[PDB]
RNA sequence: UAGACAGCAGGACGGUGGCCAUGGAAGUCGGAAUCCGCUAAGGAGUGUGUAACAACUCACCUGCCGAAUCAACUAGCCCUG
């Protein structure tokens, strides 16, 4: 699997009847994934290893996409991961802050191929959840934990700067 | 013994310390103590009764551990018989100094101490009964003149009453 | 020959040393890497054997 | 005579094991395969850790036997004579021919010098059998001894009770109740389906 | 370890400070437990002698049952290196004892002098291995048939001084050290009543 | 990771005065003045209160490593304020076994000659730093002293002696001649 | 925050050579071994030289600064090899 901005989608599914068993359960799942092609096929992947079901055996009931709740209040977003080096298999928990529960995953997947380099189809996302501002295990997040908070923007570089490209003036670099 | 209550042969020597005193504890507490059927008031009544003058003198301890009436004869006090022939009596509620007359004046205690010994941590005619019956020269004393760890070079009696 | 207080001083910079087994090199008492690239901070010391 | 391992190391040919077409080879220099007090009872040596492998490859029997006493070694200095019981699970089956060029390349099929050992990956190579406070020791055992393999190992505690197949949650009260039964260095389990005459006996 | 050790302390030195009322405070100064070691032979468990640790530090719990008063007014009295010494009983007595029940009293250097210095007008003792210990201060050794027996009566040592190397080896090495004390009375605690030792 | 803020303080007392010129501070007081400059560090410094009675330093947004710089910038203007209102002066003394050093002064306090080191005919010149003034000492024989305002100088012209005097070739565990450090120490004790 | 963790400052006794080994092992290439207490705690004691020592020293508490720290694993870039 690839990745653009990922999105969230509700999929629902089925076994197939058949004369011995008439109405079978259901299950659901919560799935995050660019479009709904792809996330219909991550369905079957993940129930394929818990229960003993196929894509020919089985049916997609309902698939959907769920719509962020409050998306313009800050929130702490933690998430419980299961990935595989090129030793072993390894699990871990990671916390961050983000507006939408979408964009703290995608900011994930980044993040670990930047620290560990694993590619997408190396990890599986299990649970997510709305943190406190307690319960948070990790310092980069609690920095910003003050009511009184602030700083300033120290040395800031000269974007734009083909827009005159034979100059006079030397920059400045102090605002 | 081990299938039930059979006591056939039980009799046994095990090992304690803290002292022959009466204590605050009672030092009469021993995980060895509740096997052997003794309630918490005899068993000192019988040690204070064993531990009459010869000797009331502080060893660690030693306990042939019979059934009633348990004696204790004067254990291997090699360090402590530096001193245990302290001028008499000394119990209790007199006590200001720890151990301090600096009276024992090595005269013939030295092999007195080594002839008490049972044959006992020897593999020599009495010499290694001497030996570690000295290995405690810490506060230890000597003759009124003599000083401990400039005289152990030195032998001037005889080894014929060694055993 | 020599005042102790004096000797003692002198001992301090040429006697109470580490030792990398790698490098050959010298290293404060108190120490449990060593400072050069040529072994990679290797971990591994002995103490410098004094005269008899 | 002998070579080095890296010329047999990989899983190149089929398996050619000792039989009336294979002859004239000799013994491998490996012979015992456990060692400690190895009568004790189930009870007493409850704790098992394993060595585990992480390759496709191939074992000598030399490399067996160095492990095995490198462990014994220290596991004797640091426990004691009769705190543990080890067992090697692996066994030297398959074979190896060489081609001595004292004609060249005519007529080229070996001659069997020696032996050797296949894994897989989850196999295990070596065990240890011992007691809860001895566990780190264990540990510093067979780390010693992944030095003497060409490969990448792993280590880890089982969840079972000891060389059994079990887990140790559910032997004690499991035992207790007459399914499990300590004969020997093992149990026995047995079921509720034969004659009754092994129910009398048993509950009596 | 440190787990049943303090377990016990957990609700130990609470209970001795609310159940038992009357109490005293041992300061220690620079010294050795041997003090704190043959103490036993002072006295006994008539009431008990235990030094603790700055647990004294620890007064918000122990005002939380709202037990004594007197216990919250020693946080500045305990900055490192003092006890506790446990009394019930008459009080100029015992007053009287701690002033000066301090015998071991071992140290090479370090403490004060307390008094003023007299004439040494004994034998301390002789050593034939070298006389530069007394040439290089320079005071009367007449040599009377090996011996050396001094007579002169003057004036060396005065209070307010700073040890040093030559009279702290003097001191340690020849058996005479006026120089030490142990552990010393310092406070009053009258189960909530605070006053002076006076 | 990053964190916001990082800093850290040193007072000033009254007998000294303090400016600075952004990343340049100018230090003057009893013994004198010290100026250093410390524009390779990229943080901001602030003097507050009356007659500019206390110092921070403070940095935003650093590494591990660019943390680290920040207590190191106040140790050196601990020492600094130490020097010219006390000084510096270090101890030394000589050692030998059969063959002494005769050392002398042929500036005022500029040039050092040392003289028979294991018996050499050989001499050996050494330079103090400047500002540096060495003279022998006094009340024991075989000792020397350097007083300075900058710790700097003074260490390093120490240090030059302590290697120039060594030897070679031998065991050094049994040969122990040469110029040793004493002690450290200050001009004053206050 | 009951003040640990780094550093400065009082240490490592008795029944006890436990006990093999004595050619040497009162800790002393070192091996089955490894109870008891004095305190507040000294381990049937950690390398050192060793007829053997006394002891040097490698857990244990009396104070200074002082706290959010400590240990063992594991994997990514860089480094030695
Ligand atoms: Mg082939
Ligand atoms: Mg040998
Ligand atoms: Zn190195």
């Amino acid at each position: 699997k690839a990745s653009g901005t990922l999105r969230e989608y509700k999929v629902v599914g089925r076994c197939l009847p058949t004369p011995k068993c008439r109405t079978p359960p259901l299950y659901r799942m919560r799935i995050f994934a660019p479009n709904h092609v792809v996330a219909k096929s991550r369905f079957w992947y993940f129930v394929s290893q818990l229960k003993k079901m196929k894509k020919s055996s089985g049916e997609i009931v309902y698939c959907g996409q769920v719509f962020e709740k409050s998306p313009l209040r800050v929130k702490n977003f933690g998430i419980w991961l299961r990935y595989d080096s090129r030793s072993g298999t390894h699990n871990m928990y990671r916390e961050y802050r983000d507006l939408t529960t979408a964009g703290a995953v995608t900011q994930c997947y980044r993040d670990m191929g930047a620290r560990h380099r694993a590619r997408a189809h190396s990890i599986q996302i299990m649970k997510v959840e709305e943190i406190a501002a307690s319960k948070c295990r990790r310092p980069a997040v609690k920095q910003f934990h003050d009511s009184k908070i602030k700083f300033p923007l120290p040395h800031r570089v000269l974007r734009r700067q083909h827009k005159p490209r034979f100059t006079t003036k030397r920059p400045n670099t102090f605002f | 013994m081990p299938p039930k209550f059979d006591p056939n042969e039980i009799k046994v020597v095990y090992l304690r310390c803290t002292g022959g005193e009466v204590g605050a504890t009672s030092a009469l507490a021993p995980k060895i103590g509740p096997l052997g059927l003794s309630p918490k008031k005899v068993g000192d009544d019988i040690a204070k009764a064993t531990g009459d003058w010869k000797g009331l003198r502080i060893t660690v301890k030693l306990t042939i551990q019979n059934r009633q009436a348990q004696i204790e004869v004067v254990p291997s006090a090699s360090a402590l018989i530096i001193k245990a022939l302290k001028e008499p009596p000394r119990d209790r509620k007199k006590q200001k100094n720890i151990k301090h007359s600096g009276n024992i004046t090595f005269d013939e205690i030295v092999n007195i101490a080594r002839q008490m010994r049972h044959r006992s941590l020897a593999r020599e005619l009495s010499g290694t009964i001497k030996e570690i019956l000295g290995t405690a020269q810490s506060v230890g004393c000597n003759v009124d003149g003599r000083h401990p760890h400039d005289i152990i070079d030195d032998i001037n009696s005889g080894a014929v009453e060694c055993p | 020959i020599i005042e102790p207080s004096l000797r003692q001083l002198a001992q301090k910079y040429n006697c109470d040393k580490m030792i990398c087994r790698k490098c050959y090199a010298r290293l404060h008492p108190r120490a449990v890497n060593c400072r050069k690239k040529k072994c990679g901070h290797t971990n591994n010391l002995r103490p410098k054997k004094k005269v008899k | 005579g002998r070579r080095p391992a890296r010329c047999y190391r990989y899983c190149k040919n089929k398996p050619y094991p000792k039989s009336r077409f294979c002859r004239g080879v000799p013994d491998a220099k490996i012979r015992i395969f456990d060692l400690g007090r190895k009568k004790a009872k189930v009870d007493e040596f409850p704790l098992c850790g394993h060595m585990v492998s992480d390759e496709y490859e191939q074992l000598s029997s030399e490399a067996l036997e160095a492990a095995r006493i490198c462990a014994n070694k220290y596991m004797v200095k640091s426990c004691g004579k009769d705190g543990f019981h080890i067992r090697v699970r692996l066994h030297p089956f398959h074979v190896i021919r060489i081609n001595k060029m004292l004609t060249g390349m005519r007529g080229a099929f070996g001659k069997p010098q020696g032996t050797v050992a296949r894994v897989h990956i989850g196999q295990v190579i070596m065990s240890i059998r011992t007691k809860l406070q001895n566990k780190e020791h264990v540990v510093e055992a067979l780390r010693r001894a992944k030095f003497k393999f060409p490969g990448r190992q792993k280590i880890h505690i089982s969840k079972k009770w000891g060389f059994t197949k079990f887990n140790a949650d559910e032997f004690e009260d499991m035992v207790a109740e007459k399914r499990l039964i300590p004969d020997g260095c093992g149990v026995k389990y047995i079921p509720n389906r034969g004659p009754l005459d092994k129910w009398r006996a048993l509950h009596s | 370890d440190r787990a049943t050790w303090k377990s016990n302390y957990f609700l130990k030195i609470i209970q001795l400070l609310d159940d038992y009322p009357k109490c005293f405070i041992v300061g220690a100064d620079n010294v050795g437990s041997k003090q704190m070691q043959q103490i036993r032979m002072s006295l006994r468990g008539k009431a008990v002698v235990l030094m603790g640790k700055n647990t004294m530090m620890r007064k918000a719990i122990r005002g939380h049952l709202e037990n004594n008063p007197a216990l919250e007014k020693l946080l500045p009295h305990i900055r490192g290196n003092v006890g506790f010494v446990f009394t019930k009983e008459d009080l100029t007595e015992i007053r009287d004892m701690l002033l000066a029940n301090k015998v071991p009293a071992a140290a090479r250097a370090g403490a004060i002098a307390p008094c003023e210095v007299t004439v040494p007008a004994q034998n301390t003792g002789l050593g034939p291995e070298k006389t530069s210990f007394f040439q290089a201060l320079g005071i009367t050794t007449k040599i009377s048939r090996g011996t050396i027996e001094i007579l002169s009566d003057v004036q060396l040592i005065k209070t307010g001084d700073k040890v040093g190397a030559s009279e702290a080896t003097l001191l340690n090495m020849l058996n005479i050290s006026p120089f030490s004390f142990g552990l010393i009375i310092q406070q009053v605690f009258d189960n909530g009543s605070i006053y002076n030792p006076e | 990771m990053k964190t916001i803020l990082s800093n850290q303080t040193v007072d000033i007392p009254e007998n000294v005065d303090i400016s600075l010129k952004g990343r340049t501070v100018i230090v003057k007081g009893p013994r004198g003045t010290l100026r250093r400059d410390f524009n390779h560090i990229n943080v901001e410094l602030s003097l507050l209160g009356k007659k500019k009675k206390r110092l921070r330093v403070d940095k935003w947004w650093g590494n591990r490593k660019e943390l680290a710089t920040v207590r190191t910038i106040c140790s050196h203007v601990q020492n600094m304020i130490k020097g010219v209102t006390l000084g510096f002066r270090y101890k030394m003394r000589s050692v030998y076994a059969h063959f002494p050093i005769n050392v002398v002064i042929q500036e005022n306090g500029s040039l050092v000659e040392i003289r028979n080191f294991l018996g050499e005919k050989y001499i050996r010149r050494v330079r103090m730093r400047p500002g540096v003034a060495c003279s022998v000492s006094q009340a024991q024989k075989d000792e020397l002293v350097l007083e300075g305002n900058d710790i700097e100088l003074v260490s390093n012209s120490a240090a030059l002696i302590q290697q120039a005097t060594t030897v070679k070739n031998k065991d050094i565990r049994k040969f122990l001649d040469g110029i040793y450090v004493s002690e450290k120490g200050t001009v004053q004790q206050a």
